[PDB]
């Protein structure tokens, strides 16, 4: 149903698959993420990161 | 088939890129085409104007 | 996880990739159409003013 | 040959194609009982075997004959599916496509059997007639234009409950629209289908994307329905006049495309939405000014684009469209003379917030323009505001839009100019501010409070 | 508080996914999978030993 996103290095790929497994994850496929061009290294996500830094600042200023 | 499947998925991505790239070459050409068939559209309209002129 | 679940995920995704591009290509060439007519209409209009 | 390759990539077409090819139909028995003559059943029997692998166009003739003559739903549907499958295939039913394409007669015949029998039977019939029309050797406006006016096919398309059927029909029309000539007949019938298409986009907006249930989400089925609807729009928008008209009638429905752009993360949906809005906002549409005005004032298109611009998605063309649209919207409204916009609004007594009325710079240049007998125009706005509260009452919706905007406008001039305080006193505006404070509506009270404070800062130093 | 939690969670997705080259030369596997939402609960219970199970 809902997309879940996991990262690790390839070394604990097996150790991960089993634990995920025991909790009820399904259709577990290891990827990279180049096969989903928007949700890969590009300018686009880096701009989103800036957008969150602005968010952080706005919350702090309002709480003050 | 996990370590057969990624390799297939990498190939699919490279393929998705080449089909979209053929269209973009096509588009440039489509623009060039518009100027050529409009070059032909003037000298066929020119002979049309000489038509109703010579008729006059 | 299981081989059947991974093969189900392989067909589905490389399909998603192939389909999205075919439509993607299709939008690019549809626009190629649009620019052909608009660009022709313009270019033609000027030269025909001179001709007239 | 192998025709066009349309309706062979879609799952929705494939699910309908399964229902027919699974159920079997023994033509020869039907013929013996008299519903067709024998030549036809044998011809359909043989044809089915050629589809799988075996040696024609000459099998075509009986199928044409059989269809028009027969009124038995089962045989024409099973046959139509087999003609349909053949046309697009390059494996089989290459020769099939030739006979149709050469001779205008088998197209016209093939049309007669459309709109008879079960809802499926007719869908296959429409596919096949459309299939040929979109190729370069048969073209007739008449079949499309009649089928559009005609009931049984158009009913299927209005139903949205059955995604698969609806999808196929919308695609049938949108493909004919890729060709220029069909656009003119299609635009006559726009009223009927076009509310159905906006509804599909609306449905799309209220449901979730965090599941992959049977309904529209961001699944395979969904990704095709959204794309086609939008695409259909986009096509007819290529003709500049249709696009001006389309925004002015359909305005309310139109504004919703901006929403779909946010909620979706899919460059197929997003791109198409951005392009259609772009094309109407283009210079080439006559009364391009008008459509920008409606969109900016009422619908608040401009702020929406500025957010959109930030979240770039990977697709070069998408980024290009978003940027072009940001420029056009923003530029067209602001570039009007400042005094002119203010007075035009003042005159109608139909003030609205706009990008330069919440901007300080606009007011600074305009202070001088008002002075004609101690800021006569400024006093005009003060009279106008006073009146609205007292006459036509306060706390009803119409009068409530004018007030909040007017109080915003006044505040800005007073902060900037210390000499306008006199004008408020003479007029009696000073009193009127105090009254808005008590009044219901949060937005009116905010603006009212800001007005009081602006006078106040200056009275005591 | 709710938007603050939401915004933290967006930063984390981008990072997981690789939004810069540095995340790449530090973890090279990013995997994909589908979790029913009625079960979303149990996956987050164990955050993952050196695995991030922060999801959507």
């Amino acid at each position: 149903m809902a997309l879940v996103q996991f990262y690790i290095p390839q070394e604990i790929s097996r150790d991960s698959a089993y634990t995920l497994g025991q909790l009820g994850l399904v259709q577990f496929r290891d990827l990279n993420s180049k096969v989903r061009a928007f949700q890969r290294t590009f300018v686009n996500e880096i701009r989103r990161l800036d957008n969150v830094e602005r968010q952080y600042r706005y919350f702090y200023s309002l709480l003050k | 088939s996990q370590k057969n499947g990624i390799a297939t998925l990498l190939q699919a991505e490279k393929e998705a890129h080449e089909i979209v790239s053929k269209a973009r070459k096509y588009r440039q050409d489509k623009l060039k085409q518009a100027k050529t068939d409009a070059a032909k559209e003037i000298d066929s309209y020119k002979i049309q104007k000489d038509k109703e002129l010579k008729e006059f | 996880l299981t081989p059947n679940q991974v093969n189900d995920e392989l067909n589905k995704m490389q399909a998603f990739i192939r389909k999205e591009a075919e439509e993607k290509a299709k939008e690019i060439q549809l626009k190629a159409d649009q620019e052909y007519e608009i660009e022709k209409t313009n270019i033609v209009r000027n030269e025909t003013n001179n001709i007239d | 040959m192998g025709a066009t390759k349309i309706l062979m990539d879609s799952t929705h077409f494939n699910e309908i194609r399964s229902i027919i090819r699974s159920r079997s139909v023994a033509w020869d028995a039907l013929a013996r009982s008299e519903e067709l003559s024998e030549i036809d059943a044998s011809t359909a029997k043989a044809l089915e075997s050629i589809l799988v692998k075996k040696n024609n166009g000459k099998t075509l003739i009986p199928l044409i004959h059989l269809l028009s003559t027969s009124d038995n739903e089962d045989c024409k549907k099973s046959v139509q599916n087999l003609i349909a499958e053949l046309l697009s295939s390059d494996k089989y039913g290459d020769d099939t496509v030739k006979f149709f394409q050469e001779d205008p007669k088998q197209l016209e015949q093939l049309f007669d059997v459309s709109l008879k029998g079960d809802f499926q039977t007719v869908l296959i019939s429409g596919f096949n007639v459309v299939s040929l029309l979109v190729q370069n050797g048969l073209h007739n406006v008449k079949l499309v234009e009649k089928l559009l006016k005609n009931n049984n096919l158009i009913n299927i398309l209005q139903n949205i409950e059955q995604m698969d059927t609806c999808y196929v029909c919308i695609r049938l029309l949108q493909e004919l629209a890729v060709i220029p000539e069909y656009r003119d007949v299609i635009w006559l019938h726009e009223k009927k289908f076009m509310p159905t298409l906006f509804k599909i986009l609306q449905r799309a907006t209220d449901s979730q994307l965090a599941t992959r249930i049977v309904a529209t989400n961001s699944n395979h089925l969904g990704i095709q329905l959204q794309y086609h609807s939008l695409l259909l729009i986009w096509l007819l928008t290529f003709n500049p006049v249709f696009a001006n008209e389309l925004v002015q009638k359909y305005l309310s429905d139109f504004l919703d495309l901006l929403k779909l752009v946010k909620i979706t993360i899919k460059e197929k949906v997003s791109r198409l939405c951005i392009s259609i809005i772009l094309q109407c906002c283009s210079t080439r549409v006559k009364q391009h000014k008008k459509v920008i005005k409606q969109l900016l004032l009422l619908g608040n298109a401009l702020p929406t684009v500025q957010s959109l611009s930030e979240r770039k998605y990977s697709d070069e063309e998408l980024r290009q469209d978003i940027s072009n649209l940001k420029e056009i919207l923003e530029n067209e409204y602001q570039e009007l003379t400042s005094f002119d916009e203010y007075v035009a609004e003042l005159d109608s007594k139909l003030l609205c917030w706009s990008p330069p009325h919440v901007d300080n710079g606009f007011w600074s240049d305009n202070i001088d323009e008002f002075k004609k007998d101690n800021y006569k125009i400024f006093r005009q706005l003060i009279e106008l505001l006073q009146a609205k509260v007292r006459n036509g009452d306060v706390n009803a919706k119409q009068e409530k839009i004018i007030i909040q905007v007017a109080l915003n406008d006044i505040t800005h001039v007073v902060e900037l100019l210390p000499e306008s305080i006199d004008v408020l006193d003479k007029t009696g505006g000073k009193a009127d501010i105090m009254e808005l404070l008590n009044h219901s509506d949060s937005r009116v009270k905010y603006e009212a409070l800001k007005a009081t404070q602006a006078i106040i800062g200056y009275t005591f130093k | 508080d709710s938007w603050f939690q939401d915004v933290t969670r967006e930063k984390a997705i981008f990072e997981i996914l690789n939004k810069s080259n540095y995340d790449t030369n530090r973890k090279i596997l990013i995997a994909e999978g589908w979790i029913p939402r009625d079960e979303l609960a149990t996956l987050q219970a164990r955050l993952g030993e050196m695995i991030a199970r922060l999801g959507i």
